[PDB]
C-alpha cells in the first residue's frame, strides 16, 4: 500500500517524510486544487487533508479560519470527496490521509464513510475526537475498506496506550509534539525520543510528528530523534491566509516553504 | 478502561482527543474515591448547608392554581447562594479539583449563572478561575460579567460561531486540552464526555432527594410528575435522579422551542435533532443533513445549546422520561405570571418548566394532579432581557 | 392611651397629626392580638420557612480572618427570598394588614430593597401595593423599580427635597394620612411612630434568635459581639433583640459616615446629630441650628436617612449598645474583600457592618474574639453603583 | 383675650370668622408683610401663619412650595418672629395663631418657644404633628406664657377625644374638613354637624373648619352647620404662586378673594 511503499523508498534514501496539511476547499475549490498540486510539485511526500467542520475542537484560530473560508465558498463534504477523486487521478502513488471530526464520519454511517474514502482513493483516516477507547467501529470499517486507521501517540502516553496504538494503527502513527490545539506559534519542545523508541519496539506504524512544526529546523529535529517524518499545517495555512488577494504569490510562497521544509527532512 | 459505565444505552462515551483521556480517567478515579470518603462528603455537606444554604424550600403556589385541581410546588433552587442550582455541583467539582492538586479552573457559561457559580466557588476555595462566554452573551450580560470579575474570575469573550454557549463550550475544551496538568475543567452541565454526566448528576441529586422528603412530609405521597427545563441536563437530572425508581412519578423535561420548532430557531435536539458525536459525547444534536452542527436559539441564553446530556437521551429512549418544548412567548408568560401572582421572579430558563406545568393545569383544569417544578434559578439576571422585549412589543 | 409603651426612655412616641392616631391604635391592637394568636403565628412561620427560606445560614469566613485571632460568622439574610432581611417583616405586616381588613399597601424605599419586599408580599397575599421612592434613587435603581413593577406594584417617584429616602418617607406618610381607612402603611424600618419600632423588632427578632442557636451549636458559647449596619434600625434590632439580656454580648451598630463625619455628608444622627421630633418620633436627627432637618448622604441609598429608630437611641444612651460609623471608602473595600475572598457579594448597606468587623480584626489582630456580622442583604442591586465608582476612580 | 373678644363681637353681629393662612416670608419678607396687611384690610377676622419648615408632613404641594419660596428668600424662624412683632405693632386686636411643626417648637426648648411667642404677641399655637396624647409639655408651656394651645378635632374623633380637645384646648378648636393633607383642590364633603354639636356640648373653644376650604360657598356651609368660622390656606397661597411676577396684581387678587370669602361668612 501507499504508506508502506513511501516509507520504504524514503528509508532507502535515508530521508524523512514532509507531510503538509491543508483544509480542502480553502479558499475555494479551484485554488485549493492548485495549492495541493503546488505542495506536491514542491516536494510533499504525502498529504494530510481536512474536511471543513463547523466546530473543530482540536484546531486553533489558523485552521478554524481555513474552515470558515471554505464554508464561505460553500464547500461541503461531498465536494471534498469530488476533489479527493481528482487529486488521486493526477497523483497515483502519493499517500492521502484525511483528518476528520467524528460527526462527519458517523453522520450518515461509519461504514459508508470509509466506503466512500476507498472509492476516491484515500489511504488513511484520523478521527481527531475518537480515542482508541472508542475506535472499534471506526477501525473495523477502515480495515474493511482498505483504509489505514490512524491513532495518536500523545506525549503523556502510558505503556498500555503505546501497545494499543501499535497494535491497532496502520499506515503511520501520529506523534503529537505537545498538548493543546493546532497552532504554528506554539512549538513543542518536549523530547519525544522515549515514545519514538517504544513505538518502534512495539512494531507501530512509522511515526509522523505533528502540531507546532513551522520551521525546517523542527523537521530535522524530528527525523534526527527517530521519527519517520513531520506534518505541518498551520504554517502552510498562514501562507494561504496571508495571500488571499494574490493567488499567484500564494503559490510561489507555498512552493518556497514546502521546498525548504522537505530539504530539512533529507539526511 | 473505566471504573464506571460511560454510556447510558447508546448515548455518552468519551469522544475527546486522545490527549485528554488521562485527565478524564484521573477525574473519574478522584470522583469514585471522593464518593467513598466520609471526610470529602462531610466537607461538601458543610459547604452546601452553611455556605450555599441547603436545604432549599419547597413552596406551594396557592394563587396560580386557583380554580383547578392542580397542586403545584416549586423547588426553590433560586434561593441557593448565587441564585441557581449551579452552586451545588461547582462546590463538589471545586473540592474534586483540590483533591487532584489542581490550582486553576476553566468554565463555560451562557447567561452567566454557571460563570458566577464557578467564580464564587473559586474565590471561596482558593482557585484561579477563567470563564469562557460567548461575546453576544457578554454584550447582553454585562452585570453577571462584572459579578464574575468582582469575585476575581477572568472572563474571556468568545467571538466565534454564534458567539453563544456552544462556542464558549468549544473554547473551554480547547483550553483544557493544553492546560489539564494544572487546570480542572468545571463543565457546567450533565453533558460532555464521561465522567461529567455522572459527576454532575451525583452532585445535583440532593435536589430530588430533598424534594421527595419535603413532598412526603407535606402531602404524604410522591408527586404525580416532576418538571424541569433541559438545556444541557443538570438541573433536570438533579431533580429526576432520586425518582427514577419510583415508576409512578412522571419525569418531564422541557427544551426551549425558541420561535417555534417549525422555524428551526430553537434548542430542542432531544426531540427534534438526531444522534451525532460532538462536545465529547454521542448524543442528540441539531445538525445539518451533512453533519455540521447547527446553531441553536432561545430567548434564554442558559438553554441555548444544540445538544443535551446522554442520560436524558437514554431516559427518553426507554420511555422513563418524557420531553416537551416551550416557546419564548410561553416562557415569557410564565415569567410574568409568577412575578405577579406569587411574588417570585424566576429565571427565564426555569420559566420554561413552569410554562409547561401551567399548560398541564390549564389544558385539563379538573384533572387532580400533584406537580413539582424545579425552579432552577432566580430571574434577576433576566430583567433587562424581559424589559427590552416588553418595550419592543409595545407592552411598556 | 396605648396597650404597649411607646417610648424607649426619652425616645419614641407618636408624633403624628391627630387624624392618624386611630390608625396607629388599631395597628397596635391588631399586633397585640396577632402575637397571642397561634393561627397567625403558624401562618407567619409557614411563610417564613416555606416561602422566604428561613432559617438562613450562619457562614464562617475562613479566608478574610486568616492570620488573626478573630473568628467571623456572617448571618446570611442575603439568602432570604428577595435578597435581604426586609422580607421577614413585610410578611408579618402584610398578614396584619389582612387581619385588619386592609386591601392596599403603602411603602417607602431607598435603594429598592424594601420596595421589592413589599411588592412581593403584596403579590403573594393579594394586596394592592404602591411604593414611594426618591427620584434620584429611581434614576439610579431602575432595575429594582422594574422588579417592583413586574410584581404588580405601582412605583411613584418623589422629586421633592433631596429626592431620596427621607422624601419617600414624607410622601408615604402624607398618603397614609388620607388613605388609612383602606391602606396599611408598611413602614420599612424600626422607626417612625409607635407601634412601628416595636412591631418591626418583633417581626425581625428571628435573626438574633437563629444566630444564637447557630453559634451555640457551632461554637458552644455566645458571640463576643454582634455587628449590624443602622440606617433606620430594623436589621440591627432584629439581630440585637435576643441578645439584649446576654450582658456579655456586645451590640455594635454601624451608621454611614459617607464622605467623612467632618464633611457633614453622612448619615450618622445617632452619634453626630441631636434629639428632635420628626417622622412621627422623638429621636436623634441631623438638623440645622434652627431645627430644620438636614439632608443625609451615603454611598448606600438604604442607609441614607437623617434619623434612626428610638430603641437604638435608648440602647446607646444606657451603654448597652455601642454605635460607630464607616465611610463610603471603607464600605467599598469591605464589599470588594468579601467578593474576592469569600465569593459573597454583599449589599453596600451590609458592607458597612462588615467593614467595622474587619477594622476590629485588623486593629488588634492578636485579640481573640468571636464576631457575628448581620449580612442584611446581597449586593446584586449595587453592582452598577460600584462599577461607576471604580470606573471614575480609574480602578477599572 | 383676643380670640374671646373676636368671637363675642362676631356672635353679636351673627357673623362667622374668615381666617386666611399664609406662610411667613413667602415670597419674601417685605411682600409677605404687604400680603398680610392686604388680607386684614380685605376683611380677615384672624390670621393663621406658618413658619417655613423643611419637611411639612401635613401639607400638600401648594404649601410645600410656599415653604420653598420662603427658604429661597432665606427666611428663618428668627426672621418670622421679627415679622410677627411688626404685624402685632400694626394690628393690636386681631388674633394671631401660628401653625408649627413640632421640631421648630422643641428644637431650642419648648418653654423658650412659647416665651418668644408671648414676647411678639402671638395668641395661639397649633403643632401639626403633636396629638393630644403627646401635648402635655406643649400645652403647659403655652398656658404658662398666655398662649392658647390649639387642638384638632378630626372627622374620625371618638367621644373620649372630643372630651379631651374640649378640656385642653383654648382660643379655637381646629375642625378638620377631611382626612389627607392641605390642598385647595381636595374639598371635604363629610357632614360635620355631629362633631360641631358635641364640641359645643362639651364647652370647647369655638370651632374653625379648615382643609380644602377654597370657595365662598364652603365658608357659608361651615357657618350654617354651626362652626364659628372657616380657615383657608392653599387657595390663598395659589394666588401668591400665580402672581409671583406681578406683585401688585397679587395683592389685588388677594383682596378680591378675601373680601368674597368674608362676605360669605356674614349671616
Ligand atoms: C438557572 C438555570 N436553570 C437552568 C439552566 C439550564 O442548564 P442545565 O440544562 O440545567 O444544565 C441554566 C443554565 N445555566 C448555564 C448553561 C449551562 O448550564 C452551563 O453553564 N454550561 C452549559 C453547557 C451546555 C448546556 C447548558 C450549560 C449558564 O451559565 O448559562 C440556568 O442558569
Ligand atoms: C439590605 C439592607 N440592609 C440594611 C438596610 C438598612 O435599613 P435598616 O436600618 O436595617 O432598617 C437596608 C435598607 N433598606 C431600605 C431602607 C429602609 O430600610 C426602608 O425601606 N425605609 C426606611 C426608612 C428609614 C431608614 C431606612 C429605611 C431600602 O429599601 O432602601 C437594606 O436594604
Ligand atoms: O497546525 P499544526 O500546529 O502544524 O498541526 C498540524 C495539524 O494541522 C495537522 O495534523
Ligand atoms: O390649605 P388648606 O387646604 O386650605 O388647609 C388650611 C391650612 O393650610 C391651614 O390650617
Ligand atoms: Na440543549
Ligand atoms: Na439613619
Amino acid at each position: 500500500e501507499r504508506y508502506e511503499n513511501l516509507f520504504a523508498q524514503l528509508n532507502d534514501r535515508r530521508e524523512g517524510a514532509f507531510v503538509p496539511f491543508v483544509t480542502l476547499g480553502d479558499p475555494g475549490i479551484e485554488q485549493s486544487l492548485k495549492i495541493i498540486d503546488t505542495l506536491i510539485d514542491a516536494g510533499a511526500d504525502a498529504l494530510e487533508l481536512g474536511v471543513p467542520f463547523s466546530d473543530p475542537l482540536a484546531d486553533g484560530p489558523t485552521i478554524q479560519n481555513a474552515n470558515l473560508r471554505a464554508f464561505a465558498a460553500g464547500v461541503t463534504p461531498a465536494q471534498c470527496f469530488e476533489m479527493l477523486a481528482l487529486i488521486r487521478e493526477k497523483h497515483p502513488t502519493i499517500p492521502i490521509g484525511l483528518l476528520m471530526y467524528a460527526n462527519l464520519v458517523f453522520n450518515n454511517g461509519i461504514d459508508a464513510f470509509y466506503a466512500r474514502c476507498e472509492q476516491v482513493g484515500v489511504d488513511s483516516v484520523l478521527v481527531a475526537d475518537v480515542p482508541v477507547e472508542e475506535s472499534a467501529p471506526f477501525r473495523q470499517a477502515a480495515l474493511r475498506h482498505n483504509i489505514a486507521p490512524i491513532f495518536i501517540c500523545p506525549p503523556n502516553a502510558d505503556d498500555d496506550l503505546l501497545r494499543q496504538v501499535a497494535s491497532y494503527g496502520r499506515g503511520y502513527t501520529y506523534l503529537l509534539s505537545r498538548s493543546g490545539v493546532t497552532g504554528a506559534e506554539n512549538r513543542g519542545a518536549l523530547p519525544l525520543h522515549h515514545l519514538i523508541e517504544k513505538l518502534k519496539e512495539y512494531h507501530a506504524a512509522p511515526a509522523l510528528q505533528g502540531f507546532g512544526i513551522s520551521s525546517p529546523e523542527q523537521v530535522s529535529a524530528a527525523v534526527r530523534a527517530g521519527a519517520a517524518g513531520a506534518i505541518s499545517g498551520s504554517a502552510i495555512v498562514k501562507i494561504i491566509e496571508k495571500n488571499l488577494a494574490s493567488p499567484k504569490q500564494m503559490l510561489a510562497e507555498l512552493r518556497s516553504f514546502v521546498s525548504a521544509m522537505k530539504a530539512a527532512s533529507r539526511a | 478502561t473505566t471504573l464506571l459505565n460511560p454510556y447510558f444505552g447508546e448515548f455518552g462515551g468519551m469522544y475527546v482527543p486522545q490527549i485528554l483521556m488521562p485527565a478524564l480517567n484521573q477525574l473519574e478515579e478522584a470522583f469514585v474515591s471522593a464518593q467513598k470518603d466520609p471526610e470529602f462528603q462531610a466537607q461538601f455537606a458543610d459547604l452546601l448547608k452553611n455556605y450555599a444554604g441547603r436545604p432549599t424550600a419547597l413552596t406551594k403556589c396557592q394563587n396560580i392554581t386557583a380554580g383547578t385541581r392542580t397542586t403545584l410546588y416549586l423547588k426553590r433552587e433560586d434561593l441557593l447562594h448565587g441564585g441557581a442550582h449551579k452552586t451545588n455541583q461547582v462546590l463538589g467539582q471545586a473540592l474534586l479539583a483540590k483533591r487532584m492538586g489542581k490550582s486553576e479552573i476553566i468554565a463555560e457559561t451562557g447567561a452567566g449563572q454557571h460563570g458566577v457559580a464557578s467564580a464564587l466557588a473559586s474565590a471561596l476555595l482558593g482557585l484561579k478561575c477563567r470563564i469562557y462566554m460567548g461575546a453576544k452573551d457578554v454584550e447582553r450580560q454585562s452585570p453577571n460579567v462584572f459579578r464574575m470579575r468582582l469575585m476575581g474570575a477572568e472572563v474571556i469573550p468568545v467571538h466565534s460561531g454564534s458567539a453563544t454557549l456552544k462556542d464558549a463550550c468549544n473554547e473551554a475544551l480547547r483550553d483544557w486540552s493544553g492546560s489539564y496538568e494544572t487546570a480542572h475543567y468545571m463543565l457546567g452541565t450533565a453533558a460532555g464526555p464521561h465522567p461529567y454526566p455522572t459527576i454532575v448528576r451525583e452532585f445535583q441529586r440532593m435536589i430530588g432527594e430533598e424534594t421527595k422528603a419535603q413532598i412526603l412530609d407535606k402531602e404524604g405521597r410522591l408527586p404525580d410528575a416532576v418538571i424541569a427545563c433541559v438545556g444541557g441536563g443538570s438541573n433536570a437530572i438533579g431533580m429526576f435522579a432520586d425518582f427514577i425508581n419510583d415508576t409512578s412519578v412522571g419525569l418531564i423535561g422541557v427544551e426551549p422551542g425558541g420561535h417555534g420548532i417549525e422555524t428551526g430557531e430553537h434548542g430542542a435536539p432531544l426531540k427534534h435533532g438526531r444522534v451525532g458525536i460532538y462536545f465529547g459525547m454521542k448524543a442528540p444534536m441539531m445538525q445539518t443533513a451533512d453533519g455540521q452542527i447547527e446553531e441553536s436559539y432561545s430567548i434564554s441564553a442558559g438553554l441555548d445549546f444544540p445538544s443535551v446530556g446522554p442520560q436524558h437521551a437514554y431516559l427518553n429512549s426507554i420511555g422513563r422520561a418524557d420531553y416537551v418544548s416551550i416557546t419564548d412567548d410561553e416562557a415569557l408568560e410564565a415569567f410574568k405570571t409568577l412575578c405577579r401572582h406569587e411574588g417570585i421572579i424566576p429565571a427565564l430558563e426555569s420559566s420554561h418548566a413552569l410554562a409547561h406545568a401551567l399548560k398541564m393545569m390549564r389544558e385539563q383544569p379538573e384533572k387532580e394532579q400533584l406537580l413539582v417544578v424545579n425552579l432552577s434559578g432566580r430571574g434577576d439576571k433576566d430583567i433587562f432581557t424581559v424589559h427590552d422585549i416588553l418595550k419592543a412589543r409595545g407592552e411598556i
